[PDB]
């Protein structure tokens, strides 16, 4: 490339396509006849080219689509879910300072390959339900196994969240197992400062990662960093209510991964 | 007589509303130098002494609408089809302010279909006297309301042409006359009158805080004076009354308020727009458009059970507007079933009771929950990849139009959902917005609202999918299969519009009209009964009783009596076996000794003294079971 500005003012433009009367498109996707039109100067063999040098942007959906996963809404939608107590689902909270730049749509593409229960080809497919937005993901195979990733933000905390929840069933399990594997995967490979171990930090990292849970159903929940849980888990399989020592929690339930549940 | 009517301004967003009304009232006060945006719908009154040879002194109401868009929601309320409506242009924006005023007019159309409505300029101080032209052009009579007049008001000062406005106002309201009624000058009992005096002189000796009163409180004014009414004429007089906008009453069993009686409007109509105004700029832990309660006697449950009741409450108004990308499993254009409402424009008030009427219906497929996001125009409620709905709202490529496309899957479970959805729809676009599904014989066709149903011939990969109206599918009858130019291929009727076929409902009523013998023109097989509706015939090798319906009867409201009695299933009751079109019949078991009460005219020796008693046990099991269900006889 011997013109730098060309090429990220052409990543500017594909990041910035626009089309008056609100098209069929929810924010994010673009179609090739949109795209080609916007650019004033209609080329032939250049816009194959620069939809062809996308591997860095637009992913293809159905050879005539494009995502673009970081100009989606960041509008959260008013999302429910098909269980709501707290002993029905289980929740993984991942605390960091700030999101690294491309976080969000890293981890998008990453969870965009689909085989949780076909194990990458054991069995052919199972195609779930999704509702993409700049700051998170929803999958749902069924009112019993979904998966639900998306950030959020706590009161007087200022830092941010990736809240994780999934139903508390077995498939549940595995869906939280198989998400967990992948992120800890992304933030090995891409973000390793976030993973870093602190001398001066004293086994202390900038990824916190927590564990809700709760006694009695009804009640708030609690926070447990894993890095506790891992050695409770090393004695027992049990997790015990330091004021009452009857309510038990079996670690089959607050965090099936750890004890390969 | 009675002199009594109500006029409605309307307009959008920042006009001559509460700015013409002043001179129109001819307010000279005017203290409030700056006056701020209307928050509710500012209900106010004011005689008009004639100074004519006529002495008809009559005093109406104004409700002038707010036009803010956040207060959309809960204006269709107070749309009633005994009034007069003005419109605003804001003339400072000529030609485009004109447009915006389509919506409007529409939403007037849709409410009050037999209603005047009278345009009037809101600025000469300022400029693009060209709007005139457009009004005549395309905003004269094309699917509008029937415009009267068009008038130019400075608005700012008096002058001769609001002189002309308010003898224009007084012509129009003089003249109303709905279907030769002459509405203004009507006949009424003297005791209506009475009541509507003493109510609105107690309306000045109520807490201002909480001007709602109880019946009982009703009671007693009505035993204080001399009022003739009994318990038989409350229902009809307060709800005269209501319909002249003395006090707001509401009748809905469903909307347990119908002992409560909210006198001085504009109290009320305030309190329904404080919640819509209320934000907060800190964190946004919760989405944009839910929140919970958060923050005075004991008034705070009543006010979101108010709000409940309204269905203003998660608040559909100011929700998320932007929809987040859905990606269904199976989208192969077969496996979905899609059905599109064309219509002009949305009406102000459909989409937040549409998203709040399939919100509570979780049985379905019938108690599993459905995983569920809003935004301002859809709900897509889906419980598996092969068993969801989504309700979208999107604008097609060169078309002005506003659709409702709504996708279903085409499987066993999906049909259902399909029926049940479309009923729903139907239900309210006939209750809420009855002049929009109102035929027009006079002129082309239209009915505002085309329901298309899309079909592709190839099992996928066929591109696009062709329209079909409803009614022409519908009018396709004869068969049970479409079919192009070139019939070689054909796709069943079934998988492109399960509900104007019998198949939504559970498989086990099919009429299976192979198998049926059944003779409709002579009227010996009618000897069932006696000049009625029910023929004899035999079905399955079995003798049975079939029951004609006459043109009378709708294919929804077959639908809907069918879906209730399929699932009853009791030995003492009749058993449905079938039901079907061509023509819209019913099969049932066929009594073989007839009615009971042809027994008792004319056969009373037959019963053995003991039957009388077998009778009683069998109609008490059925009575006993009937009740069991939940459902009341009513008629026996
Ligand atoms: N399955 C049946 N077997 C025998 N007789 C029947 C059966 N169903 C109805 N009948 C009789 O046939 C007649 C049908 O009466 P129906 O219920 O249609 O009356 P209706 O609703 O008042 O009238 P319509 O609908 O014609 O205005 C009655 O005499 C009834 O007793
Ligand atoms: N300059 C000018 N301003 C006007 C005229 N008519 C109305 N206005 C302004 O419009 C405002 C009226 O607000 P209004 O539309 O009734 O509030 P809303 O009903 O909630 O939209 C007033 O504050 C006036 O300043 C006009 O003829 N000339």
């Amino acid at each position: 490339f011997v013109e730098p500005k060309w090429l990220c003012k052409i990543m500017a433009q594909i990041l910035t396509v626009k089309v008056e009367g609100c098209p069929k498109h929810p924010k994010g996707i673009i179609s090739r006849r949109d795209v080609e039109k916007f650019l004033s100067k209609k080329r032939k063999f250049p816009k194959n080219y620069m939809t062809q040098y996308f591997k860095l942007i637009a992913l293809p959906i159905g050879e005539e689509y494009l995502l673009v996963p970081s100009s989606l809404s960041d509008h959260r939608p008013v999302i429910e879910l098909p269980h709501c107590e707290n002993s029905e689902i289980i929740i993984r909270l991942y605390e960091m300072p700030y999101f690294p730049m491309g976080f969000w749509s890293r981890l998008i593409n990453r969870l965009l390959e689909i085989s949780p229960y076909m194990l990458s080809g054991r069995e052919r497919a199972l195609r779930p339900n999704r509702m993409y937005w700049r700051q998170g993901i929803y999958l749902n195979w069924s009112p019993e196994a979904y998966c639900l990733v998306g950030s959020e933000v706590l009161d007087n905390h200022p830092e941010s969240f990736l809240k994780i929840t999934v139903p508390s069933c077995r498939k549940g399990c595995i869906l939280l197992g198989q998400v967990v594997d992948h992120i800890d995967s992304l933030m090995e490979e891409w973000f390793p400062g976030l993973l870093e171990i602190d001398i001066c930090g004293e086994g202390e990292t900038l990824l916190k990662k927590w564990a809700l849970y709760s006694f009695n159903d009804g009640e708030e929940h609690q926070k447990i960093l894993l890095d506790d849980l891992m050695k409770k888990a090393e004695e027992g399989d049990l997790l015990v209510n330091p004021d009452q020592p009857r309510l038990t929690i079996p670690i089959s339930q607050i965090a099936p991964d750890l004890i390969l549940a | 007589p009675y002199n009594r009517m109500k006029l409605m301004i309307v307009g959008n967003t920042g006009s001559g509303k509460t700015t013409l009304l002043q001179q129109l009232m001819k307010t000279k006060k005017s203290d409030l130098g700056m006056q701020s945006a209307t928050v509710g719908i500012d209900v106010k009154d004011w005689p008009i002494q004639i100074r004519d040879k006529r002495k008809r002194d009559l005093v109406l109401n104004v409700w002038d609408f707010a036009g803010r868009e956040e207060f959309y929601s809960t204006h269709p309320h107070f749309m009633t089809q005994r009034a007069l409506y003005l419109a605003v242009y804001d003339l400072s924006k000529g030609q485009a302010e004109v447009d915006a005023m389509k919506p409007w007019l529409f939403n007037i159309k849709a409410r009050a279909s037999s209603s005047p409505v009278i345009l009037v300029g809101t600025h000469l101080d300022v400029s693009k006297a060209c709007m005139s032209k457009i009004t005549k052009e395309l905003l004269n009579k094309r699917g509008f309301p029937a415009i009267r007049d068009y008038h130019f008001v400075n608005a700012t000062e008096e002058s001769d042409a609001l002189a002309k406005l308010r003898k224009t106002i007084i012509n129009e309201s003089l003249n109303f006359k709905i279907r030769d009624q002459l509405v203004v000058g009507q006949l009424i009992p003297d005791c209506y009158v009475e009541l509507e005096k003493i109510i609105l002189s107690e309306r000045k000796n109520v807490p201002i805080e909480f001007p709602v009163i109880d019946r009982k409180r009703l009671l007693q004014l009505v035993r204080e004076n001399q009022l003739q009414l009994d318990e038989n004429e409350l229902p009809h007089a307060v709800h005269f009354l209501n319909e002249s906008g003395v006090l707001l009453h509401f009748q809905d069993p469903a909307l347990q308020l119908s002992d409560l009686y909210f006198v001085e409007p504009k109290w009320l109509c305030k309190i329904m727009a404080q919640i819509l105004t209320v934000k907060v700029e800190g964190c946004p832990k919760h989405p944009k458009g839910i929140i919970s309660r958060r923050d005075p006697k004991n008034y705070m449950t009543q006010y979101f059970k108010l709000l409940e009741k309204f269905q203003i409450a998660l608040v559909p108004s100011s929700l998320s507007d932007h929809r987040p990308v859905i990606e269904l499993p199976h989208c192969e254009n077969s496996e979905i079933i899609i059905r599109l409402y064309e219509m002009p424009y949305f009406p102000m008030g459909f989409w937040s009771r549409l998203i709040n009427r399939l919100l509570e219906i979780s049985p379905y497929m019938l108690a599993l929950r459905p995983n569920r996001m809003y935004w301002r125009q859809g709900i897509y409620l889906n419980w598996s990849p092969e068993a969801y709905c989504l309700v979208g709202s999107e604008v097609l490529d060169n078309h002005p139009e506003s659709f409702l496309k709504i996708t279903v899957p085409s499987c066993r479970k999906g049909c259902i959902l399909l029926g049940q959805v479309v009923d729903h729809i139907d239900s309210l676009m006939e209750e809420w917005f009855p002049g929009l599904l109102e035929i027009d014989i006079c002129g082309e066709g239209e009915t505002l609202l085309k329901k298309w149903a899309l079909y592709s011939f190839n099992d996928g990969e066929e591109h696009q999918k062709i329209l079909l109206d409803d009614l022409m599918k519908k009018a396709e009858e004869g068969d049970l299969l479409v079919n192009p130019d070139q019939p070689r291929l054909t796709i069943p009727i079934s998988q492109i519009a399960p509900d104007l076929i019998l198949a939504d409902l559970p498989r086990n009523i099919m009429l299976n009209n192979d198998e049926l013998e059944f003779e409709q023109a002579p009227e010996f097989l009618l000897g069932d009964g006696s000049f009625g509706s029910v023929y004899r015939a035999a079905y399955e090798g079995e003798e049975v009783a079939v029951k004609i319906f006459n043109k009378h009867t709708s294919l929804r409201l077959l639908r809907q009596e069918l879906v209730v009695l399929c699932h009853l299933h009791h030995p003492s009751l009749i058993s449905l076996l079938a039901a079907g079109i061509r023509p819209r019949m019913l099969v049932m078991e066929l009594a073989s000794k007839g009615s009971l009460d042809r027994l008792l005219q004319q056969d009373k020796a037959s019963l053995t003294r003991t039957l009388q008693h077998r009778i009683a046990l069998h109609v008490a099991d059925g009575l006993r079971y009937l009740h069991s269900a939940m459902i009341i006889y009513r008629d026996l």
